[PDB]
Protein backbone atom coordinates (compact mmCIF):
# COMPACT_ATOMS: atom_id res chain seq x y z
CA UNK A 1 0.00 0.00 0.00
CA UNK A 2 2.48 3.02 -1.65
CA UNK A 3 3.36 4.78 -4.16
CA UNK A 4 6.49 4.15 -6.10
CA UNK A 5 7.82 7.04 -8.89
CA UNK A 6 8.52 4.32 -10.93
CA UNK A 7 4.71 3.87 -11.41
CA UNK A 8 5.06 6.78 -14.34
CA UNK A 9 6.97 4.62 -16.50
CA UNK A 10 8.87 7.43 -18.23
CA UNK A 11 12.66 8.16 -17.50
CA UNK A 12 13.82 11.34 -18.02
CA UNK A 13 12.12 15.31 -17.25
CA UNK A 14 8.31 16.11 -17.76
CA UNK A 15 5.58 17.60 -15.85
CA UNK A 16 2.02 16.06 -14.86
CA UNK A 17 -1.60 17.45 -15.38
CA UNK A 18 -3.25 16.10 -12.24
CA UNK A 19 -7.52 15.45 -12.57
CA UNK A 20 -8.89 16.83 -9.13
CA UNK A 21 -12.77 16.18 -10.21
CA UNK A 22 -12.12 12.50 -11.01
CA UNK A 23 -10.65 11.64 -6.98
CA UNK A 24 -12.42 8.43 -5.96
CA UNK A 25 -13.22 7.55 -2.72
CA UNK A 26 -11.86 3.98 -2.56
CA UNK A 27 -11.02 3.41 1.04
CA UNK A 28 -11.63 6.09 3.44
CA UNK A 29 -10.95 6.91 6.87
CA UNK A 30 -12.23 9.41 9.24
CA UNK A 31 -8.47 11.05 7.79
CA UNK A 32 -9.67 11.11 4.22
CA UNK A 33 -10.37 14.75 2.42
CA UNK A 34 -10.97 14.79 -1.11
CA UNK A 35 -10.29 19.12 -1.33
CA UNK A 36 -6.84 20.34 0.01
CA UNK A 37 -6.03 23.83 0.43
CA UNK A 38 -2.88 25.51 1.27
CA UNK A 39 0.20 23.27 3.21
CA UNK A 40 -0.22 19.41 3.14
CA UNK A 41 0.96 18.17 6.95
CA UNK A 42 0.40 14.73 7.09
CA UNK A 43 2.28 12.81 10.21
CA UNK A 44 1.85 8.73 10.59
CA UNK A 45 3.01 6.45 13.32
CA UNK A 46 3.22 2.53 12.95
CA UNK A 47 2.75 0.12 15.68
CA UNK A 48 1.74 -3.38 16.77
CA UNK A 49 3.48 -5.42 13.65
CA UNK A 50 2.47 -9.54 13.83
CA UNK B 1 25.49 -19.87 6.21
CA UNK B 2 22.95 -19.88 8.57
CA UNK B 3 23.93 -17.18 11.08
CA UNK B 4 24.01 -14.52 8.48
CA UNK B 5 20.64 -15.27 6.44
CA UNK B 6 18.71 -15.90 10.36
CA UNK B 7 20.19 -12.00 11.20
CA UNK B 8 18.16 -10.51 7.76
CA UNK B 9 14.39 -11.71 9.45
CA UNK B 10 13.07 -8.65 11.63
CA UNK B 11 13.10 -8.96 15.78
CA UNK B 12 9.57 -9.67 16.20
CA UNK B 13 9.23 -12.83 13.92
CA UNK B 14 10.52 -15.88 15.43
CA UNK B 15 9.42 -18.90 13.03
CA UNK B 16 8.44 -22.12 13.91
CA UNK B 17 10.04 -25.19 13.10
CA UNK B 18 8.07 -27.04 10.09
CA UNK B 19 5.92 -25.17 7.62
CA UNK B 20 3.35 -27.42 5.00
CA UNK B 21 3.63 -25.41 1.29
CA UNK B 22 0.60 -26.88 -0.57
CA UNK B 23 0.77 -24.61 -3.51
CA UNK B 24 3.36 -22.70 -5.81
CA UNK B 25 2.51 -19.80 -4.15
CA UNK B 26 3.08 -17.64 -1.36
CA UNK B 27 1.95 -14.25 0.45
CA UNK B 28 4.16 -13.27 3.50
CA UNK B 29 3.57 -9.85 4.93
CA UNK B 30 2.53 -8.53 8.37
CA UNK B 31 -0.82 -6.62 9.81
CA UNK B 32 0.00 -3.06 11.11
CA UNK B 33 -1.61 -0.21 12.47
CA UNK B 34 -1.21 3.54 11.33
CA UNK B 35 -2.64 6.29 12.96
CA UNK B 36 -2.70 9.13 10.44
CA UNK B 37 -3.24 13.21 11.45
CA UNK B 38 -3.86 15.55 8.74
CA UNK B 39 -3.14 19.10 9.20
CA UNK B 40 -4.06 22.71 6.28
CA UNK B 41 -5.07 25.81 6.01
CA UNK B 42 -8.89 24.83 5.86
CA UNK B 43 -8.13 23.26 9.73
CA UNK B 44 -7.28 19.51 11.17
CA UNK B 45 -8.58 16.11 10.63
CA UNK B 46 -7.51 12.94 12.96
CA UNK B 47 -8.02 9.53 11.84
CA UNK B 48 -6.58 5.95 12.61
CA UNK B 49 -6.68 2.51 10.13
CA UNK B 50 -7.18 -0.41 12.98
CA UNK C 1 -29.66 -6.06 59.67
CA UNK C 2 -29.63 -2.78 56.92
CA UNK C 3 -26.26 -1.35 57.54
CA UNK C 4 -24.71 -4.89 56.89
CA UNK C 5 -26.58 -6.01 53.89
CA UNK C 6 -25.89 -2.06 52.36
CA UNK C 7 -22.33 -2.87 52.44
CA UNK C 8 -21.92 -5.79 50.40
CA UNK C 9 -23.24 -3.69 47.72
CA UNK C 10 -20.64 -2.18 45.10
CA UNK C 11 -19.62 1.58 45.49
CA UNK C 12 -20.72 2.71 42.65
CA UNK C 13 -24.11 1.48 42.51
CA UNK C 14 -26.29 3.27 44.64
CA UNK C 15 -30.19 2.30 43.95
CA UNK C 16 -33.73 4.44 43.87
CA UNK C 17 -36.33 3.67 46.28
CA UNK C 18 -39.16 1.97 43.76
CA UNK C 19 -38.87 -1.12 41.67
CA UNK C 20 -42.07 -2.46 39.98
CA UNK C 21 -40.89 -5.71 39.75
CA UNK C 22 -43.46 -7.30 36.89
CA UNK C 23 -42.32 -11.00 36.40
CA UNK C 24 -40.84 -14.67 37.89
CA UNK C 25 -36.95 -14.04 36.19
CA UNK C 26 -34.37 -11.02 36.58
CA UNK C 27 -30.66 -10.28 35.82
CA UNK C 28 -28.49 -7.86 37.14
CA UNK C 29 -24.95 -7.06 36.12
CA UNK C 30 -22.59 -4.18 34.51
CA UNK C 31 -21.71 -2.93 31.06
CA UNK C 32 -17.68 -2.81 31.54
CA UNK C 33 -15.26 -1.56 28.69
CA UNK C 34 -12.21 -3.81 27.96
CA UNK C 35 -8.45 -2.69 26.73
CA UNK C 36 -7.21 -5.81 25.96
CA UNK C 37 -3.32 -5.80 24.49
CA UNK C 38 -1.61 -9.25 23.04
CA UNK C 39 2.23 -9.91 22.69
CA UNK C 40 3.52 -13.49 21.09
CA UNK C 41 6.78 -14.41 19.36
CA UNK C 42 4.72 -13.47 15.74
CA UNK C 43 4.64 -10.07 17.12
CA UNK C 44 2.27 -7.48 19.20
CA UNK C 45 -1.70 -6.99 18.80
CA UNK C 46 -4.29 -4.45 20.62
CA UNK C 47 -7.62 -4.03 20.95
CA UNK C 48 -10.68 -3.07 22.85
CA UNK C 49 -14.06 -4.49 23.77
CA UNK C 50 -15.98 -0.99 23.70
Amino acid sequence: GRFLYTDVKYEGQTAFLVDMDTVKARDHCWVSIVDPNGTMNLSYKMTNFR
Amino acid sequence: MSSLLNSLLPEYFKPKTNLNINSSRVQYGFNARIDMQYEDDSGTRKGSRP
